[PDB]
């Protein structure tokens, strides 16, 4: 396929207990990680642990709202899958086709943009039913911790970022990187209205604590809608800007080369927030050019890299709709995922202890 | 053709529509008999997202379909 | 299990319709009714109209939010399906272990009353996403038609009306109906606070259309909560009284029997508000006394005269709990005895016909 | 021990609770912090309907579970 999954090390660990608890007969799978378990001939024990982690990534279903439709008991996903999947992250390249502006703000690239989503699960403090595996994770007695926060977005972030730091290093370039206000949306439920700057911080820790360990990642383009003050920071070599597009008009785009960077000197990158159990597009599997995640994966071909097919891109609505063989005959991409049984499983691998994406057993060992 | 919302105050109104209404149309009329504008509303019907620039009939809403209100929020 | 599911002779047109819709594939199934249809082995063709209704019955769900959680497509139950499962009713007799008081409000009755309930399921104007069918029949252009409701309730209620007439003949006495505010709930939805007095008015038209075919409903009991004016009427021989629990104090509960009634020169019967695609009293299914569908399943063994199981009530909660030899294990409510049981929501059905006289589902075809 | 509050307004609100609180003293929190009275209030927890006179403990809600606050109406 056209995407790839990376995983921390801490998460390849949270693997390997799940899958030999549930080869002790300790544990019992969720309903759709059972699902997606049926039509593989192989059981727990047979499959090496890559094989696990894809089967538990293909549970994800194309559209789902983790803020409220998930239980986190057995009807859906259990904590253990939950915990898991929340730090699985997927990156793919993409061709950006505007700038991303949500609604109707959004402005078509004359000549469309070579670059590089990478959805990343937020932190989920939103549920319709029991607590969430990061509630339990970065909560104490309700308050928000900080370095629990910074710890999770570090599991789920660094990955990518050790990967686009190569990628920019095999391309004779350097990496910019947009990301949104992950997490700082519906999942951060009654933390609606503190989780900015934890947000913030959990980035700035992040950088700061690995700016040796990502020699090639240059500008980093951060921008919540607002709640934030629009700043600059110097974290060693990088340029890390905090833009509110609400605050001070005329900021660049998440899916735009941000100030300083153009396609001769950087490779575009933009971090996507994505939930812990829907494919990349979640809200545009649905039809919905809505939130992050599906502003992102409508304005970018990230349903060509998911499905394989060839779709047109709609300047008017600014959509990446589907083929035009399934189109001409209201039928979004989860339409056409259903019709042709297009299911999502990629590579996946793991971030090492010295710092080397890794296949899971060679990282296992 | 009238068309009922359940509302954030958990109760249902009726709304006085035409296929050819926008949603945009459907979250002004909202506005009017809830407070809400429409810049913090969201528009779901049988789980479909409801985005503006899009009519009521381009949803295949029939006559005396009802559409659930979800309070809208910036981030992701 | 001794329940008896009733229908009007218009609810058999439409379920003869279905069914030869569905003979020659004009029509297809619903998911809840084609699951409870496979769970068989004969065809729509071979089966006589009562098992095909007994199925249809069967696709019902021990507990559903008709105004919320069904979606009147194939995903569940189609809009035939839907027509036809409003239109049917149920009665049974039941133990009544207090007044039917909501919440923690009851009075534990010292001696249980030998009654009968009648399950009737109310206008259905609420929905969570799509046009229900008793939103297609009684509104006119976003009104409410008070004739159409009429004809609705009408369908509804009478041949309860008729059998518990018959069962009040049978007995030697007379028959004191208790109802209560039907499709005022969440049923009504944009209509809430317009709908007490067209559902008041379509009791009193019901009444006064067939005084003379019922000799033997004496008292009938209406009571809503709120919303309406205490009031006493004389529809012929019938007493119908209007007395607002709520704004009336002192009155006469819904499992208690009318002032002027007693064990000796009445029966007791109650009508219950219930919805179109769930087991009588769905809300205790899940446990809980609430909704007037719940509360008068718990103060009552209408579980064990559904599930054929013998519970035990508490007096302390005023609720019938599943048996002892079950609940043995956290809050095992009645829906988790019927699952483990496999226990299945089918019984005889008649139907009312011309002359009004309940019979066979075949007779009355013809 | 902290709990979720789905609440009218399309929000989520938090309320320090104890396992031995009933569900009415958990509606008059809920009243205190938004002012619907508990007498038109219906707490749901995950399908589960909630009832005045048993606590959180009888229905085994978790460390930080989620209650949707319905509006509570009286009839059928």
């Amino acid at each position: 396929m056209a995407y790839q999954l990376l995983l921390s090390k801490e998460t390849l660990n949270k693997i390997l207990q799940y899958k030999q608890n549930l080869e002790k007969g300790l544990a019992t799978p969720g309903k759709f990680f059972l699902e997606e378990l049926s039509k593989q001939e192989k059981s727990i024990s047979e499959m090496d642990i890559t094989t696990f982690t894809q089967l538990l990534i293909q549970s994800k279903k194309p559209q789902v709202f983790a803020e409220s439709q998930v239980y986190h008991d057995g009807t859906d996903w259990t904590l253990e899958e939950e915990s898991i999947l929340g730090d699985v992250s997927v990156n793919m390249p993409v061709t950006m086709y505007n700038d991303g502006g949500h609604g109707s703000s959004f402005k078509n690239h004359p000549k469309p943009i070579s670059g590089y989503l990478a959805y990343v699960p937020g932190a989920l403090l939103a549920s319709g039913s029991g607590p969430t595996s990061d509630m339990k994770e970065v909560l104490d007695n309700g308050k928000l911790n900080q370095d629990k926060l910074n710890a999770l977005y570090e599991r789920r972030l660094l990955p990518q970022l050790i990967h686009f730091n190569e990628l920019a290093r095999q391309n004779e370039k350097q990496a910019a990187i947009t990301i949104p206000g992950i997490g700082t949306g519906a999942f951060s439920g009654a933390y609606y209205d503190v989780i900015k700057p934890y947000v913030r911080n959990a980035l700035i820790h992040i950088l700061e604590k690995h700016k040796d360990s990502l020699p090639y990642i240059d500008i980093i383009h951060y921008d919540p809608y607002m709640g934030d003050e629009p700043a600059e920071k110097k974290i060693g070599h990088m340029s890390f800007r905090v833009s509110p597009s609400g605050v001070v008009r005329g900021t660049t785009g998440q899916l735009d080369y941000p100030l300083g960077s153009n396609p001769d000197t950087h490779i575009l990158v933009s971090i996507v927030a994505w939930d812990h159990f829907s494919w990349p597009g979640n809200d545009y599997w649905g039809g919905a050019r809505q939130t992050d995640d599906g502003v992102k994966a409508a304005s970018t071909d990230t349903m060509g890299q998911v499905t394989g097919a060839t779709g047109v891109y709609d300047k008017k609505w600014g959509r990446y709709m589907p083929p035009e063989s399934f189109t001409k005959d209201m039928s979004d991409w989860g339409d056409y995922v259903r019709e042709n049984g297009i299911v999502f499983n990629g590579p996946v691998l793991a971030l090492d202890k010295s710092g080397k994406l890794d296949t899971l057993e060679n990282v296992a060992s | 053709m009238q068309i009922f919302v359940k509302t954030l105050t958990g109760k249902t109104i009726t709304l006085e529509v035409e296929p050819s209404d926008t949603i945009e149309n459907v979250k002004a009329k909202i506005q009017d008999k809830e407070g809400i504008p429409p810049d913090q509303q969201r528009l779901i019907f049988a789980g479909k997202q409801l985005e503006d620039g899009r009519t009521l009939s381009d949803y295949n809403i029939q006559k005396e379909s009802t559409l659930h209100l979800v309070l809208r929020l910036r981030g992701g």
